[PDB]
């Protein structure tokens, strides 16, 4: 019983792999958006593995609530051509693709590393072996979760970071007002 | 897990039972506002009237127009259906007698009351013709446009109360429901509750979609039964909303002095009493919530789109927008500002 | 609060006794798998001379 | 045309009215927002000497006493 | 100062009609100058390099980044002058340079962004700038909607950009990863000599340097320059390099990267060759931008690098306003307007101007001149110091490389002043019409700074060696 | 197995024109629910924030109004008709 | 109120989701050994939940006022190992 | 810290304390009555507490290993304080906790049986439920005559307890 | 770690190599962040730290404004030109 | 339940409406009888040809009518539907709604009371509950 | 700003030999911050777990072959 939910993280990586390969092999980009809708619900699920549900519903109210919403509320509007996933057309990156994806991935997985030598950079990346202990103390008092401590630093600590996302969000209204509406009068 | 199937099963079959019952008290309750009666010829007083209308939707053809999808036009219902039944999880018919039992279940409901719209959004795109992707348009800019007013409510009376646990919402309600001292937020979360349900006086696109040659859903089938068993419980659901919000849900008369008299133990029959006594006051709260979506449907006549968006973008946001000073103001006048518990 | 505060100390007592018996047995469990060997698994990767539990292990299966 | 603003420097207070008899769904709110931060400013001392104080601050975490230890006993082993 | 101007230009604007877009501009363009003379007191707060922290460790506020706020807003009171100062009351340069509405709000805006990038002391404080200062000016890209290449250049800005915040937040968070902090001030000799943190910082500062034009990702941003109008290519082209730039040096990041030379030297290569065969103008202006990108790229690697970058960034900003300002009164004496936005785009165009206004003639010589390094012109006193920093340092083959591109840089700056002095048939004898005033005293400040400015290299030396030691 | 686990498994598996309000209403809703959403945050850490956080959520709203009130006063939302009713004079030359 | 015929469909759905709450209420009881549902619970109410199932015989919520714990107490202590994140 | 994530066994570990280390007997009480005995518990065992927590912080890492006396003399003072309820006040406390239990451990639904007990242990242990940090103004919520928050059901044999001990004088 | 490397990788190379439209470009920003937000949001749970969930939320509603200011420009674009074929930006 | 469910379309009420409404009113409610008029066929299964059916019209009723779902069934109110009653010499007239589409009942009249409408929908739910489906299927 | 702050609000895992570390540098200039490297390294391995990580793996190769 235990083990069955062991791997669900691996499965879930396996799915984004797929939805990104299916949003980009798509014909129809509605098609390409419901799949980016699959990847930020996976997305959501891996959060919740790791004990944050609280931003897998942000993320869920936030990017397929709004965003996505309007991502098909463009694409139901505008006269998107295309041109279907070819042969004759693409094939050409087959070798600039694969040197990209072998050097890119190798890099960010060494990056976050602080060992010397290059290979054993990428050799602790894949040292994921070893299980990590939880221990229970009992000092927090309180009911504090991430939001409230998130609404406390965001709001006492961080106060400016605040007071210019209001400056970053009136650019979200007075841009597409300037750049759509027409002040003729 | 085997009482864990039977409570799903004892609540899923209360809920789909309640709906295909709300479609005949729909019916009947509009009726005798228009001094006539009726379904009462399909049953025993027309208490099969649904089901009858469901079983010729099943034994109905599964047509599918020439230029159309197949899989969208199939999906969309029935993922519509199951988002608005899952937000019934988090809604509580007692002090923890609910399913989820979340610590979170304000924002699952609010998260998920923002996947709904999605139905609306597909079923253009189920018609390649081109005045559909239009109709659509419309109608989801008035739930957009409306959800950010629903929200703010929610934000408002959680400024109250400082926790996202519905049964910690309600339970903060007995010393007052939070519909005496925001009656108008009681109006407004009514108001904007009938336009994202998009019924009337809200019901512009399924109207001017019924004149044209589409832009409406036009499904056959079963599609059609899921989406009439989503309409009317996305009602409930988002009269239930009301009713944990504002109206103090399952709570009622204290019945300490009442249990104290008629009982002097704790067994399994005061447990049972006490429960129904709360369900009773959460579900007569529904039920007059339900008649005044009826109530209302029969009075008022319809909007436009253009009264409609400047309703709720030059009207309603002010205001809350205004609440939104007023009322955070009003705790740190009095030193009033609640905890996390 | 201040209940809870006042039931604080004693179950971290608790709790620190249960770590200060587990943490050792790990090291003379660990003996015990090295014995043959110049291995000190005493030697703290920490070069402080606190106490400090695991905070990792194999995983038992 | 017939009710057509007449400016607010030019005349504050007919301005107000006319506002409140066309526009009231803008001036209510107003009312509403300046009600809030100006009696936060303005009613708050006067609550603080009159109705009652402020409450004093909640624990927040395990008090530890500002000052050095003391050699007890009782309870010992044995 | 900014953020009242911001809050109240909302209000006032939306009040205001179409027709008092232009008297907003000089209310704001005066204000901005009210707040220079008023408040410039408060560069005694630094004092012996006396260095402050704000908002808890969020800001940072040093002699440095004070002379940058004031350099950004003598910036912008010129910028909005050619706004709000019509040149010539005729219909066609009403047509030709009339403000919209939303312009001013985006520009300070963009004034913000550029000052909370200076300002900042943690990365939080930079990805929240830096996507201040791209999106407004993916819009103030945008704005001129009645344009098909100004729609194709922000659309083309926007993505590129985007991608390049994506590679900036992709280093941040390695860097979290690593050391669990978003402050640089938690690095130090130990810290950087211990950990392998090269990679994790060179990303940064590519990502912030390739939204800059640095090679050889130089031709998206030299499409977008030539394919906006000309008075949003003037602020577009020097406020982002600013920001970016001076981010980079007051934080030393990037000691003695061996990429960051490879770089530099390549954009001094690319941007002294490709700008030969330009014919047209703004894509030699831009060329030209890149080039002095790479000169000041080139202090990145110095530790002691203030005063370079400071001579250099004040001089650069101030010719390059001229020398755009030049081209703008150009435009009455030539004979053919290519469009509404760029009636002004081919270097032929301005052949024959001596014969018509000498003296504009005069001040494009002294800016060009200025720009190759001629002295007693400031460009000397500037890219003097930039050689005396890096050979002091020990870069001795990207001196040479230096040379060798401001020689190859005197001919695509030269080719404007070799047609202007060239001779044309059918001259101008008589107008009635006049230019503006306020917009050639401007010009002419710039131009007697360019050219007297060095009478004064001592005092500011002593000032230097005082706020800045 | 818990009965939320046990739920949220079992009910899935058992050309033209437009007007620019139109769109604009849409790309409006980001920012406005971004702000929404924003002050989550704030009433769940009201009591910790006492009376400095309240302060910077008002100049957080204050701002967010004035852009609210940039887009009222621009009428954005409003549809503008074409086919105007004339209200010229109607004059004759003698 | 007149029109019976219209409330009976009303009455239908009061009582149905009037014994559905009830039913939920005995079902919660006897899940939980005679007690009513806690709801509203942080880590340390689920900190000490468990230590209750350590005291206990893994009874759930039944309590215990010795003041002296049975030997096993002392051996009964969980830590949890956790899988690495990726 | 933090909770478990992802996946996680229970694992134990069945050897024994070291023999440098004496042995002590633990609390064994379970969430409600420890609840109930917190501030009784407070008043008798605060230098004690005090003393552990203060060599915790003066250790400065090692406590787990320093702090092992201080938190020994702390569970045998607890011990006696539940020993001293169990043997004297039994009835009381039971009433209490069950009260609790069958609430949310909401000490609001509890308060006759809290006012039994503090009055018995007052007139026998000498130990009074405190709470610090208010001011003479403020009054203690647990003192309140007619509080706003009222329980959903008062506990019956809570209630039937107090009348008769009204009755009787008691309290 | 992995989930939001692979997602970012994918999503730039479906970048860089789309003949095709440009919704994908616009969908491979938002992964892009996606896959950063997973990445800084595994660190701040094994740190048990908070800076990495604020930068995260920040990147949230800056990647909200990011999309709707492109999907403005774009509208721009297609007011002027009628239709956004497949090899115009 | 094709009794108790009895949805027309609102096409084909073009002359002739006022007494079919008038058996949706209060005095004669056809809702009573689970009668509910739709807009679209899609979701319909009875089309009512009331009013003349005129040559310009016939095709969009024989699209209306292949357009419903099976099953389906077709009621004829009035005469002018049944067999051109009054305008049967006209010009611009189907003499009968029989030549386009299958007919299984007809009420006569014109305008048919609203009691023979009703009537006449008690004879088709008669027509469908003496029907055989999968009787005839166990023949066939 | 928001530095040495926990997902609860409080102390994170790693605080501690971060303090220690920024006291010693408090104590040292740049010339004598070489003594900062041990609680520097102490702080790397609170956060990264590579020396531990080893060690076990050093374990765990006993149990694999030298058993087997
Ligand atoms: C006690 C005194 C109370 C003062 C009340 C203020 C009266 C407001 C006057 C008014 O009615 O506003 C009308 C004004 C213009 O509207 P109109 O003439 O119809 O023309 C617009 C279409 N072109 O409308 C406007 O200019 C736009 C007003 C939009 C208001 C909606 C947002 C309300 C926010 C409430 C918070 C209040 C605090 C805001 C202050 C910001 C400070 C930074
Ligand atoms: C924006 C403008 C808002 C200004 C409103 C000012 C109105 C002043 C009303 C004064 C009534 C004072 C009555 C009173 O004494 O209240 C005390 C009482 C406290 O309750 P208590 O159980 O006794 O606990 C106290 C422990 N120290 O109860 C209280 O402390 C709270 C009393 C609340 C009074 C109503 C305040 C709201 C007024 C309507 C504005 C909001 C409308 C939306
Ligand atoms: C943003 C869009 C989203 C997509 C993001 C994709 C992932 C991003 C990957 C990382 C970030 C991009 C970095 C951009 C390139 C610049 C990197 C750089 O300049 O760092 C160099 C730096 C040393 O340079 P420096 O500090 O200047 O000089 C002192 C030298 N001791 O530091 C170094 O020394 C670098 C370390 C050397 C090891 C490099 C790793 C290469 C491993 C690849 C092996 C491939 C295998 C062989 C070929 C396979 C093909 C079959
Ligand atoms: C099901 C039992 C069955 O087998 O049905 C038996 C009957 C027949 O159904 P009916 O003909 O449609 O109703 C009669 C309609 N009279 C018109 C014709 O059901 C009923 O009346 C209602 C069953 C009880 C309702 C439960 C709520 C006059
Ligand atoms: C500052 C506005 C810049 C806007 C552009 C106008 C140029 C003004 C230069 C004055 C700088 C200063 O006087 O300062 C000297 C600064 C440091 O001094 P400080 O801390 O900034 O105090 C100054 C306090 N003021 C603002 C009240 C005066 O040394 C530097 O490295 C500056 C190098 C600049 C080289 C450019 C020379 C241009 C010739 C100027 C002929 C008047």
């Amino acid at each position: 019983m235990m083990y069955l939910t062991y791997y669900f993280i691996e499965i879930t990586i396996f799915l984004a792999i797929l939805c990104t390969i299916f949003i980009i092999s798509a014909k129809n980009p509605m098609v390409s958006i419901l799949y980016m809708i699959a990847l930020f619900v996976i997305a959501a699920m891996y959060l919740y593995l790791i004990g944050l549900g609280i931003f897998s519903l942000l993320y869920i109210m936030i990017y397929i609530g709004a965003i996505a919403v309007l991502f098909l509320f463009i694409i139901t509007l505008l006269d998107i051509n295309s041109t279907e996933l070819s042969v004759k057309s693409n094939i050409r990156d087959l070798p600039l693709v694969l040197i990209s994806l072998i050097v890119l991935t190798i890099s960010g997985l060494m990056i976050y590393s602080n060992d010397s030598i290059l290979i054993n950079k990428l050799l602790e990346a894949f040292g994921n072996d070893y299980n990590t202990i939880i221990t229970q103390d009992w000092f927090n008092i309180e009911n504090t979760t991430l939001l409230t401590t998130i609404g406390n630093v965001l709001l006492t600590n961080n106060a400016f970071i605040l007071l210019v996302l209001a400056i970053v969000l009136l650019l979200g209204i007075i841009g597409p007002i300037s750049i759509t509406m027409k002040h003729k009068e | 897990m085997i009482i864990n199937i039977v409570e799903i099963l004892i609540f899923l079959v209360c809920v789909l039972f309640s709906v295909a019952y709300l479609t005949v008290a729909e019916r009947k309750t509009l009726a005798y506002m228009q001094r006539r009666l009726g379904p009462n010829f399909v049953g025993y007083y027309g208490l099969l009237q649904a089901f009858a209308d469901a079983v010729k939707l099943l034994l109905k053809e599964i047509v599918l127009p020439k230029e159309s999808n197949y899989i969208i036009l199939v999906i969309s219902p029935l993922i519509t259906l199951i988002t608005a039944l899952i937000g019934w999880v988090v809604i509580p018919l007692g002090p923890g007698i609910t399913l989820g039992e979340l610590n979170l279940g304000i924002l699952f409901s609010l998260a998920i009351g923002s996947l709904g719209v999605f139905g609306s959004l597909l079923s253009g795109w189920s018609s390649n013709s081109k005045y559909s992707l239009l109709g659509s348009i419309r109608s989801t800019a008035q739930l957009i446009s409306y959800e950010l007013i629903l929200t703010s409510i929610f934000i408002i009376i959680i400024m109250f109360v400082s926790s996202l646990n519905i049964t910690t919402i309600i339970e903060t309600q007995r010393v007052v429901w939070y519909c005496i001292p925001l009656l108008p937020l009681l109006l407004i979360f009514f108001i904007a509750s009938v336009a994202e349900t998009a019924r009337p006086p809200f019901d512009l696109t399924e109207s001017e979609s019924e004149l044209v040659a589409g832009y409406f859903t036009e499904y056959s089938g079963s599609p059609f039964v899921f989406f009439f068993l989503a309409e009317y419980s996305n009602i409930i659901l988002i009269s239930a909303f009301n009713g944990y919000l504002l109206l103090g849900g399952y709570l009622s008369f204290n019945y300490s002095y009442l249990f104290n008299i008629l009982f002097n133990d704790y067994s399994y029959v005061s447990f049972l009493f006490e429960g129904l006594i709360n369900s009773s006051a959460y579900a007569i709260k529904l039920v007059f919530l339900m008649f005044s979506f009826i109530w209302v449907r029969a009075a008022f006549p319809r909007f436009t789109y253009d009264n409609l968006i400047n309703f709720c973008w030059i009207i309603l946001l002010p205001l809350l927008f205004g609440i939104f000073l007023i009322i955070p103001s009003t705790l740190y006048i009095f030193d009033s500002f609640p905890t996390l518990i | 609060l201040w209940a809870r505060i006042y039931l604080m100390p004693l179950l971290q007592a608790e709790e620190d006794r249960q770590t200060v018996r587990r943490s050792i047995a790990q090291l003379e469990r660990e003996k015990e798998i090295m014995k043959g060997t110049g291995f000190d698994v005493d030697k703290s990767v920490y070069n402080d001379g606190k106490f400090h539990a695991p905070a990792l292990m194999i995983p038992p299966k | 045309m017939i009710n057509a603003n007449p400016g607010f420097w030019n005349g504050p207070f007919r301005y107000l009215r006319w506002s409140a008899h066309n526009r009231p769904h803008l001036f209510f709110a107003f009312a509403i927002g300046i009600a809030g931060p100006v009696a936060a400013l303005t009613l708050t001392p006067l609550r603080r000497k009159y109705l009652y104080p402020d409450h004093s601050p909640l624990p927040q975490s395990y008090p530890l006493p500002q000052r050095a230890r003391e050699q007890l006993t009782g309870f010992d082993d044995e | 100062m900014l953020i009242l101007a911001i809050i109240s230009l909302i209000t006032f604007v939306s009040m205001s009609k179409l027709s008092d877009n232009r008297a907003i501009i000089r209310l704001i363009n005066i204000y901005l100058i009210l707040v220079l003379v008023l408040d410039s007191f408060l560069y005694l707060l630094f004092l012996n390099n006396q260095t402050y922290t704000v908002m808890g460790e969020l800001l940072i506020f040093n002699s440095f980044t004070f002379y940058i706020d004031m350099l950004i807003y003598f910036i912008m009171i010129v910028i909005s002058s050619l706004y709000g100062y019509n040149l010539y009351n005729n219909n066609l340069y009403k047509t030709l340079f009339e403000p919209k509405k939303e312009l001013i709000i985006l520009f300070l805006i963009n004034i913000l962004g550029a000052l909370l990038i200076v300002h900042s002391n943690d990365f939080i404080t930079l990805f929240v700038a830096i996507e201040l200062q791209s999106y407004s000016i993916y819009l103030i890209t945008a704005i001129y909607n009645s344009s098909y290449k100004a729609s194709k250049a922000s659309m083309l800005y926007f993505f590129m950009g985007g991608i390049l915040s994506i590679l900036i937040a992709y280093s941040i968070n390695t860097y979290y990863s690593v050391l669990n902090s978003y402050t640089l001030h938690s690095l130090d000799s130990l810290i950087i000599n211990t950990l392998d943190l090269n990679l994790i910082l060179i990303a940064l500062s590519l990502g912030l340097l390739f939204k800059i034009g640095i090679a050889p990702l130089h031709k998206w941003l030299i499409s977008i320059y030539e394919n906006t109008p000309i008075l949003i290519t003037i602020y577009i082209s020097l406020i982002p390099k600013i920001s970016i730039l001076s981010y980079l040096v007051l934080s030393n990041i990037s000691i003695n990267s061996l990429v960051i030379s490879i770089l530099a030297i390549l954009t001094l290569l690319v941007g002294s060759v490709g700008g030969l065969l330009q014919i047209k103008i703004k894509r030699l202006l831009a060329f030209s931008g890149l080039t002095n990108a790479g000169y000041m790229m080139l202090l990145l690697l110095l530790n002691n690098n203030e005063f370079s970058y400071l001579y250099y960034i004040t001089q650069y900003s101030i010719s390059h306003l001229a020398i755009f300002m030049i081209i703008i009164f150009s435009i009455y004496y030539i004979n053919y307007i290519n469009n509404q936005y760029n009636p002004i785009i081919y270097v032929n165009q301005l052949k024959g101007l001596i014969h018509d206004n000498a003296y504009l003639v005069l001040s494009m010589a002294i800016v060009v001149f200025s720009f190759i390094g001629i002295p007693p012109l400031l460009g000397f006193f500037g890219k003097l110091n930039i050689l005396m920093s890096i050979l002091n340092n020990g870069y001795y083959f990207i001196s040479i490389v230096l040379i060798v591109a401001s020689l190859i840089s005197a001919l695509y700056y030269l080719y404007l002043l070799n047609v202007s002095i060239q001779d044309k048939n059918n001259i101008l004898i008589n107008s009635n019409e006049t230019v503006s005033s306020v917009l050639s005293y401007i010009l002419s400040s710039l131009i007697i700074l360019i050219t007297f400015g060095f009478i004064y290299n001592s005092l500011i030396i002593d000032i230097f060696n005082v706020y800045f030691n | 197995m818990n009965t939320f686990i046990i739920f949220i498994i079992l009910i899935p598996i058992v050309r033209l024109a437009f007007n620019a309000a139109f769109i604009l209403v849409a790309i409006l809703f980001l920012p406005f629910d971004l702000e929404i959403s924003t002050l989550l945050p704030y009433v769940m850490s009201i009591y910790l924030v006492s009376n400095y956080g309240f302060t910077i959520v008002l100049l957080f709203l204050l701002i967010l109004i004035i852009g609210f009130v940039y887009e009222i006063n621009t009428n954005a939302l409003k549809i503008n008709k074409h086919n105007k009713p004339n209200t010229d004079s109607l004059i004759y030359k003698l | 109120a007149i029109p019976f015929e219209a409330l009976l469909p009303y009455g239908i759905i009061f009582g149905l989701l009037t014994a559905g709450g009830g039913a939920m209420q005995v079902l919660h009881v006897y899940r939980n050994g005679g007690v009513r549902d806690r709801f509203a619970i942080d880590q340390w109410d689920s900190q000490m939940m468990e230590r209750d199932l350590r005291l206990n015989g893994g009874q759930g919520r039944k309590q215990v006022d010795q003041a002296t714990a049975p030997e096993a107490f002392k051996h009964n202590h969980v830590w949890k190992s956790e899988r690495p994140l990726i | 810290p933090r909770e478990a994530a992802a996946h996680w066994v229970p694992f134990e570990d069945k050897a024994n304390m070291p023999d440098n280390v004496p042995d002590v007997v633990e609390v064994g009480a379970t969430s409600a009555p420890l609840l109930s005995a917190s501030y009784f518990i407070g008043a008798k065992c605060k230098p004690y507490n005090d003393d552990f927590m203060l060599c915790r912080e003066e250790s400065q890492g090692s406590g787990a290993i320093d702090c092992l006396k201080e938190g020994r003399r702390v569970t045998r003072c607890a011990v006696s304080v539940i020993e001293d309820i169990n043997k004297s006040c039994l009835d009381e406390f039971r009433l209490h906790w069950q009260c609790l239990e069958q609430n949310n451990h909401q000490l609001s639904g509890c308060r006759k049986a809290e006012a039994l007990l503090n009055k018995c242990v007052f007139t026998k242990l000498n130990l009074e439920k405190k709470i610090p940090g208010l001011r003479p103004d403020e009054e203690p919520v647990f003192l309140k005559k007619d509080p706003w928050i009222k329980p959903a059901v008062d506990d019956f044999k809570s209630v039937r307890a107090y009348a008769e001990a009204k009755k009787n004088g008691t309290l | 770690m992995f989930i939001g490397t692979i997602i970012l990788v994918l999503s730039f190379l479906g970048f860089v190599f789309n003949r095709r439209n440009i919704i994908l470009a616009f969908i491979c920003l938002e992964t892009m962040l996606l896959g950063i937000n997973l990445i800084l949001l595994r660190n701040s749970v094994l740190f048990d730290d908070i800076s990495g969930s604020l930068f995260a939320i920040v990147i949230i509603i800056l990647a909200g404004v990011e999309s709707a200011i492109g999907l403005s420009l774009l509208v721009s674009y297609y007011r002027l030109r009628g239709v956004i074929n497949s090899y115009g930006i | 339940a094709r009794q108790g469910s009895f949805w027309p379309v609102t096409f084909g009420l073009a002359c002739c409406a006022v007494e079919m409404m008038h058996v949706s009113a209060p005095r004669y409610d056809q809702d009573r009888l689970g009668i509910i008029f739709r807009a679209s066929p899609r979701q319909s299964d009875i089309m009512i040809v009331a009013g003349t059916l005129t040559n310009k019209m016939a095709p969009v009723l024989r699209q209306v009518y292949d357009q419903m779902p099976e099953p389906r069934w077709v009621i004829s109110m009035g005469s002018c539907a049944n067999g051109g009653g009054y305008y049967h010499f006209s010009y611009s007239v189907v003499r009968g709604c029989d030549r386009i589409v299958p007919v299984d009942v007809y009420v006569p009249g014109c305008p048919p009371t609203s009691e023979a409408l009703m009537y006449g929908v008690f004879q088709l739910q008669r027509k469908m509950r003496n029907t055989k489906i999968t009787r005839m299927w166990y023949r066939k | 700003t928001a530095a040495g702050i926990s997902l609860t609000g409080g102390r994170n895992r790693c605080f501690s030999e971060w303090q220690s570390f920024m006291h010693c540098t408090a104590k040292t200039d740049a010339k004598s911050r070489a003594q900062c490297l041990p609680n520097f390294e102490d702080y790397m391995e609170c956060l990264h777990h590579t020396k531990e990580k080893a060690r076990l793996r050093e374990i765990e190769s006993v149990l694999k072959q030298k058993k087997e």
